[PDB]
């Protein structure tokens, strides 16, 4: 009838727009922000600009799409998996938090239960071939916080150096070598600090880094 | 408290499943040939016709 | 010789068979790349297809008398031989398109788009294929030789000189070594700003490098030979005969070696490939 | 010259 | 005080387990054997409603059988002709982070559920030309796990937090507020009657509830772990879970006990998402080994298998009429299938 | 709020041109479908053209056949229908009517106050041999119409389309669909039939409900027209 065959037309129209909204979704970069508490995620929501904050910052010519989930006081295990096709995830890590232990919960200097996070993370089965961003939230700080108190209760293996090379030469390569799929995936690493640009240089450089990556697993070439 | 007057809600009818069975004696014959996955539909009625 | 002729035709038959069924008969369609894929292993499973008609060389002509000498295979071998480099150039070009602007791809890149390209390629194949089949001249001596029946001089040359056009000068020179600009990109801007390892050169290279190697090197006897004897005539000797003998089977190299290598060999299809 | 021996 | 309230809890465990217990011998192996088991549905690719571009979270019919609705993480709503795969409706979601949806009863409000915690409602058979959203159900501190319609005016929705809630769209307040789960709430589904629904959470137990009250009517346990898809049989009084234990479980709305535990030794994945036919003889669950399942209820047999989807099936259901069933999966592909003989 | 208004009609000298204007507000037009339908004076109406959701369909009147055009603006939100050489027979009031096309949808509901146009000085046919039936206000109102072939498409929806003329107003869509009601018409009208043979049924008569019935066919792309049952005071 001429009413089906308007509907056929009505369809592929829906089907046109619909395909244009998919290949322009596309583009748009998708980052999961993973950081704990006291861990600066506001630090980096705010000068890159219920459930969940969609923010989207798009400023270099990337439409970047940076979620940060944290007010999900939930299970993390059947929400996590929404965000398999993800370019990279930005995970943040408070240096000075090295040695507070946990009033309540008693923990180990609160970077044990960050240890655990970063292994729950990087060890997903949903997550073997994404690639992680980690930033040392509170590094600033971390040279103050060790003139005073030294990585010796919690890490008598570290060497020492009485500077920051002593926390990037103790917990940094532990937080690399935690990366159980060494070739799979790459474990970007940077040091959150107050620069204008650099704290988000860093985060377009890996996601250009993912995207070529990814580009040449697309062509049947890599 | 709030489980003590939560932990047993359940005192209407303690039946036993094999003489409640009935239920799918029954619903076998209640949808025999409206469903056509159970029961072969023909083609004409069927309306994903490719 | 003409069984190892054999077995190497109905090797090179059987890869691109198989990735044609792992691509188009697996349903891992609807994929610009796949597309690409399934059209490149067609053209060169066809353009296979001729060589066991030539493989058994026992007389001057062929069995066939005429309705296969000139008509047919002469025409479709050459239609194929041109459109499966006309298939790797649109492959370098997709390969620009998807790594290098990803930004425009789905854009100018649609399965609508990647069916218009193929069609685009099959159809200049007969371009130049119609000299081989309109302009055929039915030989009686010989399996089948036509150029033009009339002065080889210069029809013959011309004919020569414009397969050598379609074959290297664009398709090689311009879009297999654009191949090298993705390297020479990722060298210089992907790795060095992100990571200090130089994980993503070594895979790549022993993919760019080989497949430029391989398609040049099994590629350019046969016309460097086809323009050398065009003004220097090679002489009638066995050992020019013995040479043309294998030059033949090293140009079926390239299309029994890009079924395995150009879609086959990454991990992306072959990932599929089983089951 | 062409797919034979000249 | 503490210890005695222990102490009660206790005695009460017993009571219950004993009265599960206590349903004579009910050996359902032996006395479930009759002359109707499925023995191959080998139900064929009838449509490929094509179209989305990411994962399929969730598929709900139509009241007509014929219009379905499909929520992916793409940010988009898609209302099919199922009947000669048509997009009737296309529309944009504000949250791309769908994980459950619906169809009104009068399938003119297909107000979907998701993380940002809201089910906003789609007009459908509007004056205007195109679908609009007409209230937004805020309230919730969890991610919205499945959210349903119980009228045009009334919604139920799971959401993340311990707490289900029934809303009034008009208001978009919420008329009664059930908190009687431990953990993540995944699902929850309405009986036919619609006035008792059944909802499971990641505390591997499920509790009905009564609408009009906001009290749990009784609860049930015996999986091992999280439950990821609930619905409710045809019949009303009965209901089956999918958890992440690679198995599901059916459980009578009185009795507390379970008639029939679906699952295989070489599924070591569990269930996605869970429907049912109309006969009450179909149950269809979306595994996550990158295929559908299907499961009949008498036999406890996997009388069935969809193997049609590239990626792992991640929702499915019937029609009201059992005509067809559209599953949805994270290949972005709803797979329409329809028995042939 | 839904509001389809024409404009440039009235009179023009023999033998010149003309554009129609439909302004549309209200509704998204956009996703719409819209026609052009005529009205003989003492007569009923006619089909001018039609352009489908996004132009990708078109039709014509066969008497208006390349004569008439029908164009579209999404962007601006009107619709354009250009006439030249216009006839003397071309003067009629012309129609502005919307159609939305997808399952269940209600073709042919909102139909345009309408502008008139004057000049100075196969397909479906309707054999509807009553066209004046007197009826008192106050019990049922009996209407039908005939059609030259069957209705029932395999699609199974016979595509009859009932309108109510006002005295002085626009038409109005009261069945379509030949079962269906459609939007803001009460419940008292209704209408079935078999095929060929089907009538409209109305319950009560109001004081509101005298006017001049009509019958329409979609199942062909010509759209034919009739000179409906016409109910006088």
């Amino acid at each position: 009838s001429a009413e089906d065959k308007a509907a056929v037309e009505r369809s592929k129209m829906i089907d046109r727009n619909l395909r244009e909204d998919g290949e322009k979704a596309a583009r748009e970069v998708k980052l999961l922000l993973l950081g704990a508490g006291e861990s600066g995620k506001s630090t980096i929501v705010k000068q890159m600009k219920t459930g969940i904050v969609e923010t989207h910052f798009t400023f270099k010519d990337l439409h970047f799409k940076m979620f940060d989930v944290g007010a999900q006081r939930s299970e993390r295990k059947k929400w996590i998996h929404c965000f398999e096709g993800v370019t990279a995830i930005i995970f943040c890590v408070a240096l000075s938090d090295y040695d507070l232990v946990l009033a309540e919960d008693e923990e180990m200097n609160r970077m044990h239960e960050s240890m655990k996070l970063f292994d729950s993370i990087c060890n997903n089965k949903w997550f073997t071939d994404t690639s992680i961003i980690l930033f040392l939230n509170k590094k600033d700080l971390f040279e103050e916080k060790i003139k005073k108190s030294p990585l010796t209760i919690c890490y008598p293996e570290y060497a020492g150096s009485n500077t920051y090379e002593e926390a990037a030469a103790y917990i940094q390569c532990q937080f690399e070598d935690l990366n159980k799929r060494k070739d799979t995936k790459e474990i970007y690493t940077h040091f959150t600090c107050s620069t204008d640009t650099k704290n988000v240089q860093f985060v377009f450089d890996a996601v250009t880094d993912v995207i070529i990556k990814n580009n040449l697993k697309d062509c049947g070439l890599f | 408290k709030l489980v003590e007057q939560l932990k047993m809600e359940a005192n209407i009818d303690r039946i036993k499943v094999s003489k409640a069975a009935a239920d799918l004696m029954a619903y076998c014959e209640a949808h025999a040939k409206e469903d056509p996955l159970l029961t072969p539909v023909p083609a004409s009625e069927n309306p994903f016709r490719e | 010789v003409p069984v190892l002729y054999l077995l190497v035709c109905a090797a090179g038959l059987g890869g691109n068979t198989l990735v044609i069924y792992v691509v188009l008969r697996f349903a891992k369609m609807k994929t610009v790349t796949n597309i690409y894929i399934l059209n490149l292993a067609v053209a060169d499973v066809l353009y296979m297809l001729g060589l066991p008609f030539l493989a058994t060389q026992n007389a001057a002509s062929f069995w066939p008398f005429g309705p296969v000498l000139c008509r047919l295979v002469m025409t479709l071998d050459g239609v194929n031989q041109f459109t499966s480099v006309f298939c790797l150039t649109v492959m370098s070009v997709d390969r620009y398109l998807a790594v290098v602007h990803p930004l425009s791809s789905a854009r100018w890149r649609r399965p609508r788009v990647a069916k218009l390209a193929s069609a685009a390629a099959w159809v200049l194949s007969l371009c130049m294929s119609l000299p081989l089949l309109v302009f055929a001249d039915v030989q009686e001596g010989g399996t089948c030789n036509a150029s033009w029946p009339e002065p080889v001089g210069l029809w013959g040359a011309v004919f020569i000189i414009y397969t050598a056009v379609l074959g290297f000068f664009a398709p090689l020179l311009v879009i297999c070594l654009c191949y090298l600009l993705i390297v020479v990109k990722v060298r210089a801007a992907g790795v060095r700003v992100g990571c200090v390892r130089r994980r993503s050169e070594r895979k790549v290279t022993r993919m760019v490098l080989v497949v430029v190697l391989v398609f040049a090197g099994c590629w350019l006897p046969f016309f460097t030979v086809n323009i050398v004897n065009l003004a220097v005539a090679l002489p009638q000797e066995p050992a020019s005969a013995g040479l043309y003998f294998f030059v033949v089977i090293l140009s079926y190299a390239n299309s029994c070696a890009n079924p395995v290598l150009y879609g086959f060999l990454s991990d992306n299809f072959r990932q599929s490939f089983q089951k | 010259x062409x797919k034979y021996f000249p | 005080e503490l210890d005695q309230l222990r102490q009660e809890a206790e005695q009460l465990k017993n009571q219950i387990r004993d009265a599960r217990k206590a349903c004579a011998d009910a050996t359902l192996s032996q006395i479930t054997n009759n002359i109707d088991p499925v023995g191959r549905i080998q139900m064929r690719t009838r449509r490929t409603l094509r179209g989305h571009l990411a994962k399929i979270y969730a598929m709900h019919w139509g009241t007509d059988s014929r219009l379905l609705v499909s929520a992916s993480q793409d940010g988009k709503l898609i209302i099919w002709d199922s009947y000669t795969t048509n997009k009737v409706h296309a529309i944009p979601l504000r949250s791309s982070w769908v994980m459950t949806c619906a169809y009104a009863p009068s399938g003119n409000y297909v107000a979907c559920g998701g993380l940002d915690n809201i089910c906003s409602i789609y007009n459908l058979k509007t004056r205007e030309g195109n679908v609009r959203v007409s209230r937004e159900l805020a309230g919730h501190t969890g991610y919205l796990s499945c959210c349903r319609f119980l009228d045009d005016n009334q919604i139920v929705t799971s959401s993340g937090d311990t707490t289900c809630a029934l809303w009034d769209i008009e208001t978009g307040q919420q008329t009664t507020t059930f908190t009687g789960h431990t953990g993540d709430v995944m699902s929850l589904s309405l009986a036919p009657d619609t006035r008792l629904f059944v909802s499971g959470a990641c505390d591997a137990s499920a509790k009905l509830w009564d609408v009009r009250e906001g009290m749990c009517r009784q609860t049930f346990t015996g999986h091992e772990s999280d439950i990821n898809a609930i619905c409710f049989f045809p019949n009303g009084n009965a209901f089956a879970t999918g958890s992440d234990d690679a198995t599901c479980r059916l459980f009578d709305l009185r009795a507390d006990q379970e008639l029939m535990t679906y699952s295989h030794d070489n599924i070591i994945c569990g269930i996605t998402s869970v429907s049912f036919s109309k006969s009450g003889r179909l149950l269809l669950a979306g595994y996550d080994d990158f295929n559908c399942n299907v499961w009949d209820a008498l036999k406890a047999d996997r009388a069935g298998v969809l193997a049609g989807h590239d990626n792992r099936v991640s929702c499915l259901g019937v029609t009201d009429d059992g005509m067809a069933v559209a599953t949805g999966s994270w290949d972005s592909f709803l797979k329409i299938w329809n028995g042939s003989s | 709020a839904v509001q389809l208004v024409e404009s440039g009609g009235g009179l023009v000298q023999p033998g010149g041109s003309r554009k129609l204007s439909c302004s549309a507000s209200g509704f998204a037009f956009s996703s719409f479908g819209m026609h052009w339908v005529r009205q003989a004076p003492e007569k009923g109406l006619e089909w001018v053209a039609y352009i489908s959701s996004g132009s990708g369909t078109i039709y014509y009147a066969d008497t208006v056949k390349g004569r008439f055009t029908i164009s579209r603006d999404d962007p601006k939100n009107t619709l354009f229908l250009q006439m030249t050489s216009l006839r003397s027979e071309d003067t009629a009031m012309y129609y502005c009517v919307r159609s939305i096309y997808y399952y269940g949808s209600s073709p042919f509901d909102f139909w345009g106050q309408g502008t008139t146009l004057t000049v100075s000085s196969s397909d479906i046919v309707m054999t509807q041999a009553t066209s004046s039936v007197p009826v008192t206000p106050g019990e049922s109102v009996s209407i039908s119409c005939r059609s030259s072939k069957s209705l029932l498409h395999s699609n199974g929806n016979t595509y009859l389309y009932w309108f109510l003329q006002r005295p002085g107003q626009s038409p109005q869509l009261l069945i379509y669909r030949m079962s269906n009601l459609a939007s803001g018409v009460p419940d008292r009208f209704s209408g079935s039939g078999s095929g060929t043979a089907f009538t409209l049924t109305i319950s009560r008569l109001e004081a509101e409900d005298v006017g001049v019935y009509y019958c329409m066919q979609h199942l062909e792309y010509p759209l034919t027209f009739g000179a409906g049952t016409k109910l006088e005071l």
